[PDB]
């Protein structure tokens, strides 16, 4: 599913023009301050939710673990934690 | 040793230059034109080409149809040809039909009738010409070489002109156009083979008088561009032959080293599968090449310019896994003329150029086409003794010096057409422009 160079196994290219200029005569950082705050605001945003939802769910199962498990061992749980084992 | 030429000017300042040959029985007159599609700005760009198509669409006295009886009658026949720099316009005839062809291009240069009903027939027939120069592969490759070496500048557009002027040119514009550029100050007239010097100024006095003067003559063959490194890629898996051109900026047409790098572009020089000879030729590439079948051909050229030029070569090959060792080869024997090279290969070149500069010139279109080139480019006719002296001023010195400023390390401008998949991106080319190991 792949071949080399000259042989790679696209299907037959034609009618596509492509430009590009010399790494000496870019400027490489052009437009870095817009990318750098108003892409990676998009591209984060867009996949906010999908972070978000599993670490927040996770993180409150992980706390009201934690913090139930804190209070069988104190006094006041005691008899909580007998029933519990 | 050729006969001298002669020159002579008028009032207005139109130059007359001639060469004369007893030997045979033609001349080819014609007007050499220090004007081209470099003159045009984006709006016009296209009218110098369109103005040729009309030039023999017929002039204030004969029609279209007269003018095509009046060379048929005359024996010989008329040719044109508009590039960036130059445009030409020339009559081969018989001895005695010199002053007939005088006179015919001497009215369709300055009295053509530019009919809107034939501008808008062209139109079309210019339209058609947009889709069918797309057959010829080498200039296809040329025109993308010029577009992305001169990135948004005159000498990157094309002679043709974008679609869009074509259909918007108008009478006013072609006028506007041959007014400005087609000045005697920047015309030749030449005459090569059975001509008299003094008969054909004569026919110039009569035919050419009434020609404009521009308001600052400058003199013949004078002019910033930017070279881009670039690349276009125009791949199509359905095309046999890999179509590649590389080049780096070049020399101007009075540079300092406009010796120095024909010398370096001989040393690479050209090769042919399909020449016999091309199997034994001297230069490195030729034997790497034809050894391993890694190319049809290979075209070295050092193209110059008013103010600049383009120095590379253009390739073509059928071997489409093996474009890589093709490109890379080329691009290490460039790095040689930098690291390596001494005077074996240069005197080897001089012998080989001191001959063929004089070669070339075999027949009498051939010289007024050496004499027209040469005047309105340098405001003067070399003579072979002088070339003879610059040529063999070139050192390897100087083809190393001249290499290691112009090839080495530098960027390139590559058009790539045809079954290019194997010609790998920019950087790597990029990188043969030098060796590692020097």
């Amino acid at each position: 599913y792949m071949g080399w160079w000259g042989h790679m196994g696209s299907p037959p290219q034609k009618g596509i023009a492509g430009y590009t200029i010399s790494p000496f005569a870019a400027r490489p950082f052009a437009g870095v301050v817009h990318a750098a705050i108003f892409n990676t605001f998009r591209r984060t945003k867009n996949q906010a939710l999908f972070v978000i939802l599993p670490v927040s769910f996770f993180y409150y199962v992980w706390t009201q673990a934690s913090e139930k498990n804190e209070w069988l061992y104190t006094k006041a749980g005691r008899h909580e934690l007998a029933k519990a084992l | 040793v050729s006969p001298k030429t002669r020159t002579s000017n008028l009032k207005n300042g139109l130059t007359i230059a001639s060469e004369s040959n007893p030997l045979v029985q033609t001349a080819t007159v014609g007007v050499w034109i220090d004007a081209g599609s470099r003159n045009e700005n984006a709006y016009n760009n296209g009218t110098a080409h369109f103005f040729e198509h009309l030039a023999f669409k017929g002039t204030d006295k004969r029609s279209q149809h007269q003018l095509e009886l009046d060379i048929e009658n005359m024996g010989g026949h008329l040719n044109a040809y508009t590039s960036r720099e130059s445009t030409v316009y020339y009559a081969k005839s018989f001895k005695d039909d010199v002053p007939k062809s005088v006179e015919i291009l001497a009215d369709i240069l300055q009295h053509s009738k530019l009919a809107e009903s034939a501008i808008d027939r062209e139109r079309e027939v210019i339209t058609r010409e947009l889709e069918e120069v797309n057959k010829q592969y080498e200039e296809v490759v040329f025109d993308h070489l010029h577009a992305t070496a001169f990135m948004n500048q005159p000498l990157g557009r094309t002679i043709l002109g974008p679609r869009e002027n074509i259909q918007t040119i108008t009478n006013t514009e072609l006028r506007k156009f041959i007014t400005e550029n087609y000045t005697a100050d920047r015309m030749v007239l030449v005459g090569a083979g059975a001509v008299d010097h003094d008969a054909l100024v004569e026919l110039a006095e009569k035919y050419f008088s009434h020609l404009p003067s521009s308001q600052s003559p400058v003199p013949l063959g004078t002019p910033i561009p930017n070279f881009v490194g670039s690349e276009v890629r125009l791949r199509d898996d359905t095309m046999p032959v890999a179509h590649i051109a590389i080049a780096v900026e070049g020399v101007s047409w009075t540079s300092e080293d406009y010796y120095t790098a024909l010398v370096a572009q001989a040393i690479i020089g050209n090769y042919d599968r399909a020449v016999g000879t091309s199997r034994h030729q001297g230069s490195r590439l030729s034997n790497i090449v034809s050894e391993n079948n890694l190319a049809n051909s290979f075209q070295s050229f050092s193209t110059s310019y008013s103010d600049t030029g383009l120095w590379g070569i253009y390739l073509t090959s059928e071997n489409t896994t093996q474009i890589d060792d093709l490109v890379h080869f080329t691009l290490k024997e460039w790095n040689r003329l930098s690291t390596s090279v001494s005077n074996l290969q240069v005197e080897r070149a001089k012998s080989q150029l001191k001959a063929g500069l004089l070669l070339s010139l075999d027949g009498t279109t051939y010289v007024a086409e050496d004499i027209g080139r040469q005047l309105t480019t340098l405001g003067r006719r070399v003579t072979p003794a002088e070339v003879e002296a610059k040529l063999e001023a070139v050192t390897e010195h100087d083809v190393r010096a001249w290499a290691q400023k112009t090839l080495y390390d530098k960027d390139i401008a590559l058009v790539g057409l045809g079954p290019i998949e194997g010609l790998y991106d920019y950087n790597r080319i990029r990188n043969d422009m030098s060796m590692m190991r020097w």
